[PDB]
Parts: C-alpha cells; structure tokens; sequence
C-alpha cells in the first residue's frame, strides 16, 4: 500500500 | 510498468459491437489509475473515459471499460459503434501514489465502415485539366466489404479505400485511386491485384 | 474516531520546510528534504507501506512560492513569536541502575525554530539523544519530543535547556533523582 | 485550451529549435510528451508551478523552461535525426495522477541530415469522367499532390472561392513514391464529388489547394532550384457543359 | 537574529467516523497561524475564512476540474490513506505494563496503545472513588502512552489494594494487587 499526497495548490497572483 | 492493447487497425461495420483489449502489467505500482484517450481524425488527443477506483466501470460516448482487480485489464467495449467512432484509442495507466505520469499503450486505430445500400462498382479514367496525360484510375461505388490492395509495384500507386459523404444528397461512396507513369499501365488492369466485384463496370474509352 | 492529517509548513527567511503525516496525534512519517528520503517514525511502518518522498518536495516548493505571495498579500507583517511550554518526563518507573529514557516535551511554540540541549551535571550530553520533527497542533502551534536515554543514579543531575526567540532568556527544566 | 507552437517545423541535423506552449485552464502542472513515428506516446518532462518534477531520462539536448505556471517551453540545443517526432504539450490540474490531462494539437518536428531533400508538392486536378457522369449523374474530381518531402501538408478543396468539406475525402496518409529509401518523397490524393449538373455549369470553379510547410525565409539555400519554402500549391478546373 | 519570520502552513485533514463509512475532508491553508482559505467536503467548494484568502477561493473554484477533484478527495485521498496504514494505525494494539508503588500509593501503566484506557481502584472489594487523582493521558510521542493514578487512602490491616486496568488490546481486565 502506497500513501498519497494531496498536492499543494499554487496561490492566485 | 507496461500497457498492451490491440495492435494495429481494426475495421468494424457500423452497428456491430466492438472490443478493444487492454491489459496492464506494472510490477512496481500498487493501485493504478486507468485511462482511455482518443484522437479523432484531424483532432488532438483527448480523454474518452477514466476509472480511478479498482472495481468500477467508466462510461462515455457509448463506450464502457471496467477496471478489473483479477484479470488486470481495462477492456474497452461498445455495443453498436457508429461511423463517427473512427479514431485512434489509447489505453494508459498511472501510479495513483506518485506524480501523474501516463504509460500509454501502443494505440489502436479504429475504422468504422458504413454500409453501402446500393453499390454500383466501376473503374473510370480521369484526365488532367491542364494536360492530356497522365490520367488517374478511379475505382468507385464498390461495396463496403471490397478490400483495395496496395500496389506491390514501386511504379504503380494505389491509395487506400476512402469514404466520402455528400451531405446534400445523403449519399456515401467508397473510392480508391490508381496512377502510374508506365506506358503499359491501364485502368483495365490497375486493380488486378484486388478482388473487386464481378459486376464492376469498365466503360470503353 | 480517527483523524489523518498531512501537515506541511515553510518558514522564511530560514528556508526551512517540513512535511509529515499525523495519525491521532502520532506521526506516521516525515520527509527529510536534505536527503530526499521518507522517514518512518517506527521502522516497522516502512515494511508495510511506502511513500514517494519527491511528491512532498514538490509541495514544499509550492508552499514557498505561496508564502512569498502571502507575505506580499499581507504587507510583510511578521509572525508574533510565542514562547514554548517545556516539560521533562520519565518513560517508565525509575530504578537504580535500570535503563530509562528522559523525555523533554516542547509545546505551544511558534515559529518552529528551537535550540534544545541536554545538560548532564551542567555539562552538555550529546550521544544517544534522539529527536522528532515539529508536530502540528489544533491551535496550529507546534510540539517537539526530545529523548535522552540513561542509567539512573544519585550523583547525576539532568536538565533540558530550550532556546526560543519567544523567550527573553533560555528556559530550563530540571530532573533529579 | 492548450495552445502550442509551431505546428510544423523542418530543420537540419545540428540546429536549434524552440517550442512554446500555453494553457488557459488555470492548471498548475504542464507536460511534454513525445509521439514517435510509430504511434507511440512517451512522457518527457513534467513541470509543476515552474519547477521541474519529472524527467524521464531525456538527453541533455532538451531544455524545458517555464517562467510561469501557464507557460511551458521546450528547446532542443542541437537536433539529431532521432528527434523527428510529434511533441505534445499537456496540462493537468495538479500533479496527482487521477487528474485528466488536456493535450495540445502538437508540434510536428522533422529533422533532416540534408535540407537538400526538401521538395514542395506538385499539384494536379483530374476532371470527372464522362462515363461516371452518364452512369451515376455524379462527378468526381481527383487531386494529386506528388513529389513532396517531408509530409507536412494540409489539403483542402475550394468551390467558387469557398472551402468545402461535404463530398470530400482525402487519403489519411501519404504514400512513398519510392518505398525503398527512407528519404522518399511522398504523394497524396483527394476526391471531391459533386452532382453532374453542378460540374456541368461553366460558371463553377473548383480548386485543390495544398499548404506545404517547408523552409523559412531565413534559411540559407545554395542549390539552383527554388528554395522549398512554406507555400501553397494549387490546381484548378472550371466546369464543362460539354 | 533581529529578522522577522514568515510562516506558511497547509493541512489536509481526514476525519473518520465508524471507520470509512462517514468521512470529512478539509483542505486548509494557513498564514502566520491564521487560516485564510479552506475547502470543506460538507460545503463542496473552497471558501475564504479571512479576506486574505478570497483571491484563492475564487481562483481555485474556477479552475478546470478543481471542484470534481476536491469533491472526490474523501474517496481517493482519505479512504485511500486510511486503508494503506490500517494494519498499524487503526489496528495497532500494545498492551500496558503496570506497577504499583507508594510515595500515597501510585499505579502506573506505560507503553500502551491506543490511548483509550480505564483504570480503577479497589479498597478493597469495592472501588473507592474518593482520594483518587488522575494524571490524565500522556502522549509519549513514540506511539505509546503513560498514566499514573496517585491514591491518598492509607491501607491498614492486611488490606489488599488492586489497581485494575482496562485497555482495548486485552479481552479481560488486567488486575494487579498490592
Ligand atoms: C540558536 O542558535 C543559533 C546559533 O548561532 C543562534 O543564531 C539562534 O539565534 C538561536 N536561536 C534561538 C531561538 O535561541
């Protein structure tokens, strides 16, 4: 079983 | 990490059912995500359907694909293919635990053949508008099961079967072209290496 | 009943970032940015599960690009330092010549920077010590566990010295006997 | 949408090429995929928020670059014949693998050992058979585009100065005039079929047009024959009453 | 260092009730220990919690496929990660180790996991609620826990005192006597 990272979203500029 | 699918082109008559086989054998990833991408002629690659949980079925455009947890497969099925299904279909997997990184199958090119209700197979010679020679041999109006063979001669040129739709008339026809610079070459023998209908019309020029 | 938290942070201008997974208050693993390796809190966990560490490093990149944006959104207003509660603990019954581990618990502090040192008889003791990453809190401050193994005696005193920018002078908790 | 540029490019071995891509989806992650000559599709690069996160052991020749989340550029410092391919740019919401990838139309790169092998097409139109007209009351014009290399062509039919799509079918692939040689020039055919009374109006004009993507105006050309630049080659025919 | 510090925090939280039957997903972005934007599976979209995050809430909710992806996070993220580690997380069981000393007699149970514990006294046939002081639950930070129950109730004439400990890793109560 491999764990999943939820990716971090780039902020609005 | 590998994907294998139906290799080459598959020809299917309209309204027939279709199976595109796809199996994945990725030694080193647990819980993959499975995808079907499609490329219609003159268009770009686009998603047909995807399944991201192990046991489920994805559906789109009348197509269906089941992520199988025992047969390690993602077969694409359709009960009645339409002529607008002619495209190239790509099976692909990705590792759900890592970066998105699609492993694509080799691709299956689907050609859905329409039914010609009133064949009128004939071979015609067409001359250049700006020159007397050469000409081209036009094989046209043959039925949908006739197969046009390629030339086997480097100095004779035969195109593949090509279907056109005259939308104003709601009329469809198949056609292939043959041409050559050989003096010996003639439309009467241009398609001899093909098995064409016996009733093919060969007008006398 | 259960809560799994993927907690990340990035701190300027120290260029410090951290990525860990929390289970009901206990860390499953963190990612070591420098070595680019996944580090399981218990070695046993690594034989039953996996994690591609490079996806954690991609997140830290994004968080930092975001931080610069967020500080510009905020007119470069800094964080207000918050001093840590610290607590020195023992692990099991204390018994003469029976090995235990001293626990120094640092709580409710921010930013996640800390100088912590183990003092034996007023001298620094450096070998055998273990240390955890900062761990998230529901108030969004941080916790830290420092462990010191030893054999208890009567002619040995022990201290945990904590340095934190929130504190005016170094904070120190004692353990004897 | 995913826009990439250029659509076609041809260049000699050792030159530099640059491809540019843009996505308007608000997405964080962009990709370069390579589509080789044999219908295959392999990933090259993946960028997330301007940072390179995936590199599938691509030769140092290739240098992706992204100064912005929405833009992904690819540069090949000095191309080898192996580099001939279609390069597809794609974008995904983030780097999660559950995300759908959205692909651009592709950049078609042809790398040649000798730019002296580039030829534009000759185009000819063939008028409907009198037998076909009397047998079926229909009229097929046939267009031949011959002698061109590489196969960077787009063919279209123009009836009375307007592009037509009904009644038209073009060969999906060109064929090799000399299938032996790897640098063989190609040929392509297309059909346009109209009603016999439409073909027999002398006021009706039919044009076959082949857009050819070849060398630029910049490229050096030493041979005597015309520089095989990007150009349009046409052939036309007016209707015949009799 | 005179220098001021700037801190970004992001927390993706997965809340489980009755296992994976009821899941809630929270995507939370923080600036200087002050949440500014948050996705909530119960709400179904990103929402600004402070004005500082409103450009993110509108930008992210407009992205192609963002909502779909975040609405699916309770299945592809939370339930996925729950099952990946279930063997050593939800099913971890380490039994306690008890010892009783006086200093007032104290019963200490260490090295137990999970945290839910019940420890009681008996002076002697019946549990005596008075004079008990509980340390609360202590988190050792290494996947174990501690607890001491100090008891001010002087025993007298052959009084048998038993600290009874009840942990979810054993099927019957753990009893030790003084
Ligand atoms: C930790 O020690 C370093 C050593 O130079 C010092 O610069 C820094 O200010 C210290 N931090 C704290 C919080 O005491």
């Amino acid at each position: 079983g491999g764990y999943r990272a939820r990716p971090a979203k780039a902020a609005a500029t | 990490d590998s994907v294998t699918q139906t290799e080459g082109q598959v020809t299917v008559s309209e309204s027939k059912s279709l199976i595109i086989n796809c199996t994945y054998s990725a030694t080193s990833i647990a819980y993959p995500n499975l995808f079907w991408y499609v490329r219609y002629p003159g268009e770009g690659l686009q998603l047909l359907l995807k399944v991201i949980t192990a046991g489920q079925k994805g559906s789109s455009r009348g197509f269906e694909a089941t992520y199988n947890k025992e047969t390690t497969s993602f077969h694409l099925q359709k009960a009645s293919v339409q002529e607008s299904d002619s495209a190239v279909y790509y099976c692909a997997l990705s590792d759900s635990s890592s970066f998105s990184k699609l492993v694509f199958g080799q691709g299956t090119s689907l050609s859905v053949v329409p039914n010609i209700q009133n064949p009128d197979p004939a071979v015609y010679q067409l001359r250049d508008s700006k020159s007397s020679d050469k000409s081209v041999c036009l094989f046209t109006d043959f039925d949908s099961q006739t197969n046009v063979s390629q030339s086997k001669d480097s100095d004779v040129y035969i195109t593949d079967k090509c279907v056109l739709d005259m939308r104003s008339m709601d009329f469809k026809s198949n056609s292939a072209v043959a041409w050559s610079n050989k003096s010996d070459f003639a439309c009467a023998n241009a398609f001899n290496n093909s098995i064409i209908p016996e009733d093919t019309f060969f007008p006398s020029p | 009943e259960h809560v799994i938290i993927q907690a990340e942070f990035y701190l300027n201008p120290d260029q410090s970032g951290e990525f860990m997974f929390d289970f009901d208050g206990d860390e499953i693993f963190h990612v070591d940015m420098a070595k680019k390796e996944t580090v399981w809190r218990l070695e046993e966990f690594g034989r039953f599960a996996s994690f591609e560490a490079q996806g954690a490093l991609a997140n830290i990149a994004v968080d930092k690009a975001n931080l610069e944006i967020m500080t510009k959104r905020s007119n470069y207003t800094p964080i207000t330092n918050v001093p840590p509660e610290v607590t020195v603990l023992t692990n099991s019954p204390v018994e003469l010549r029976e090995p235990n581990v001293l626990i120094c618990f640092i709580d409710k502090f921010t930013p996640p920077v800390v100088n912590v040192t183990w003092l034996r008889n007023g001298k620094p003791v450096t070998t055998g010590v273990s240390e955890t990453v900062f761990l998230p809190r529901e108030d969004h401050l941080f916790r830290k566990f420092h462990y010191l193994p030893f054999l208890p005696s009567t002619e040995d005193v022990y201290d945990c010295r904590v340095e934190h920018w929130g504190l005016d002078e170094p904070l120190l908790k004692h353990w004897e006997f | 949408a995913v826009f990439q540029t250029p659509n076609y490019h041809v260049t000699q071995v050792g030159n530099e090429v640059s491809f540019n891509c843009k996505q308007t989806l608000g997405h964080d992650t962009m990709y370069w995929y390579k589509q080789d000559s044999k219908k295959l599709l392999k990933i090259m690069f993946s960028y997330n928020n301007k940072q390179l996160i995936v590199n599938e052991t691509v030769p140092r020749r290739f240098s992706p670059q992204s100064s912005d989340k929405a833009h992904l550029n690819l540069r090949i410092k000095s191309v080898e014949p192996e580099d001939s391919a279609v390069y597809l740019c794609a974008s995904s919401l983030d780097w999660a693998s559950q995300n759908t990838l959205y692909f651009g139309a592709g950049t078609r790169l042809s790398v040649l050992e000798d730019l002296n092998k580039v030829f534009p097409p000759e185009v000819a139109v063939f008028e409907p058979s009198e037998a076909e007209i009397s047998h079926t009351q229909k009229a097929t014009l046939v267009c031949l585009a011959t002698g061109f290399f590489p196969d960077h062509v787009e063919l279209s039919w123009w009836v009375n100065g307007k592009e037509v799509h009904s009644g038209v079918c073009t060969d999906p692939q060109p064929l090799k005039e000399q299938p032996a040689l790897n640098d063989s020039r190609y040929a392509l055919s297309s059909r346009l079929r109209v009603s016999a009374t439409f073909w027999q109006n002398p006021r009706n004009h039919f044009r076959c047009q082949v857009q050819f993507y070849g060398l630029s105006e910049n490229d050096e050309w030493t041979q005597d024959r015309a520089k095989p630049v990007t150009q349009i080659v046409s052939a036309e025919a007016w209707g015949r009453a009799d | 260092d005179t220098r001021p510090r700037f801190l970004e925090q992001v927390k993706h939280e997965c809340h489980f009730f009755n296992g994976t039957e009821r899941v809630r997903f929270l995507d939370r972005y923080f600036y200087h220990q002050e949440e500014y934007v948050r996705f909530d599976s119960d709400v179904g979209e990103y929402r600004a919690v402070t004005e500082l995050g409103r450009p993110d809430a509108e930008y992210w909710n407009s992205q192609k496929d963002l909502l779909e992806q975040k609405r699916a996070a309770v299945d592809t993220y939370c339930r996925h990660n729950y099952g990946v580690g279930e063997s050593f997380t939800v099913q971890r069981r380490v039994y306690p180790e008890v010892t009783v000393y006086p200093a007032l007699l104290v019963c200490s149970v260490n090295g137990f996991y999970p945290g839910s514990i019940e420890v009681r006294w008996f002076r002697n046939g019946q549990e005596e609620k008075t004079g008990v002081v509980s340390t609360g639950l202590i988190q050792n930070g290494d996947w174990t826990f501690q607890t001491l129950v100090m008891l001010e109730t002087v025993p007298r004439s052959g009084e048998v005192y038993t600290c009874q400990v009840e942990h979810p890793s054993l099927t019957s109560p753990l009893t030790v006597e003084w």
